[PDB]
């Protein structure tokens, strides 16, 4: 039994160590996910002016096409 | 008893492996998003360049039709 | 205790599946962003050339 | 005491896993929305490429 007593306490200790490692891992995962969400928000805030730049280019190029056609007539 | 202790230990070890996998996935997600942030920086810079080029070009075309 | 642990394992596995899907989504985001990167570079080049040509036209027709 | 720490650690972990589930879902929805926006931007970019190519060709012909 004492063989199994000491083996059992060994396994219990290793299990506790495992739960402690789990806690540090999930805390790291939470920080990583929050950082990811922050980066995604900032990148979307850059995407917005990109879409508006596309629209601005489209509008201006319509205007320029009209001007060019008038120049050649 | 020993059977219950061994079973619970193996369960905790596999749960830790699963948690390790989830952690690795969160970390890789963060890294991928940062990497893509670099490409979005380049996209925004080039689009600003093109917007300004086109504004000046259309100003010139309007001036030409004057 | 054992049941608690099985349920925690189930939780972790569900989140793992969700994050696998998210990784697929963000890899497709990477592909889209690479294509848009190329397009934006080519676009500012074309716009630069058209700017030069528009200035020349400004001179020529005024 | 070891049993108490193990049990409370497991409960804490479970709570943080709930948090991570919420974060993963939000992450996926934000990425879907941004993929849609990037598709819109790519379409506008194709249109602009075509418009600028044709405008360059025309201006070159007129010079
Ligand atoms: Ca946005
Ligand atoms: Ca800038």
């Amino acid at each position: 039994l004492e063989e199994m007593q000491r083996r059992a306490d060994q396994l219990a200790d290793e299990s506790l160590e495992s739960t402690r490692r789990m806690l540090q891992l999930v805390e790291e995962s939470k920080d990583a996910g929050i950082r990811t969400l922050v980066m995604l928000d900032e990148q979307g805030e850059q995407l917005d002016p990109v879409e508006e730049g596309m629209n601005h280019i489209n509008q201006d190029m319509k205007e320029a096409e009209k001007n060019l056609k008038d120049l050649g007539k | 008893a020993l059977s219950e202790i061994e079973t619970r230990h193996s369960e905790i070890i596999k749960l830790e492996n699963s948690i390790r996998e989830l952690h690795d996935m969160f970390m890789d997600m963060a890294m991928l998003v940062e990497s893509q942030g670099e490409m979005i920086d380049r996209i925004e810079y080039n689009v600003e360049h093109a917007v300004d080029y086109v504004e000046r070009a259309v100003s010139d075309t309007k001036k030409a039709v004057k | 205790s054992n049941r608690r642990l099985q349920q925690t394992q189930a939780q972790v596995d569900e989140v793992v599946d969700i994050m696998r899907v998210n990784v697929d989504k963000v890899l497709e985001r990477d592909q889209k962003l690479s294509e848009l990167d190329d397009r934006a570079d080519a676009l500012q080049a074309g716009a630069s050339q058209f700017e030069t040509s528009a200035a020349k036209l400004k001179r020529k027709y005024w | 005491a070891r049993e108490n720490e193990m049990d409370e650690n497991l409960e804490q972990v479970s709570g943080i896993i709930g948090n991570l589930r919420h974060m993963a879902l939000d992450m996926g929805n934000e990425i879907d929305t941004q993929n849609r926006q990037i598709d819109r931007i790519m379409e506008k970019a194709d249109s602009n490429k075509t418009r600028i190519d044709e405008a360059n060709q025309r201006a070159t012909k007129m010079l």
